[PDB]
């Protein structure tokens, strides 16, 4: 499997963490601290040829596209987002149908 | 000496070709192209690389 591919295959098997490849062909785990909550411990055979380095924090504020590294793990920064976003949504909705309810009740 | 003088033109003509080309902006057969991978999904990590050789 060349680079490209191996970050593909991750992906596919997990959902934990989201793989993608820079410019150079170094490989970009991102994990979405809605998901994992801590550093993650990268080890194997290809751990030891990727020597995969420390796990800075990027939040969409921090979204660079100006290089295709920063493209392809902005796109999983956003995702990790969007379920941070929808979730709250959904507590709210949760919050209006029970007020919802609870009025009914109080009319009744 | 005549069909050289051919043949160095035409040869000038590759060496053209190879430097000029230019998918817009970004040149091709120059050999500066080298590989670009091409994200052809809807999530990231599903790029798919593509060589240029000089």
């Amino acid at each position: 499997d060349d680079i490209e591919e191996v970050a593909t295959y991750i992906n596919g098997q997990t959902d934990m963490v989201k793989a993608s490849v820079n410019e150079k062909g170094q490989l970009q785990i991102f994990a979405g601290n809605n998901k994992v909550t801590g550093d993650v411990a990268f080890s194997g055979g290809l751990a030891g040829a990727l020597n995969m380095q420390a796990g800075t924090a990027e939040t969409v504020d921090t979204i660079d596209v100006t290089s295709v590294g920063g493209a392809q793990q902005s796109v999983a920064v956003i995702d990790s987002a969007l379920k941070y976003v929808d979730s709250h949504r959904a507590e709210l909705g949760a919050f209006q149908n029970r007020f919802n309810h609870a009025i009914s009740n109080l009319d009744n | 000496v005549a069909i050289q003088e051919e043949i160095t033109a035409l040869n000038d003509e590759l060496n053209r070709i190879a430097e000029t080309t230019s998918f817009g902006g970004n040149k091709l057969l120059n050999g500066t192209f080298s590989t670009k991978s091409f994200q052809i999904g809807a999530d990231n990590g599903e790029a798919v690389m593509l060589t240029l050789k000089d």
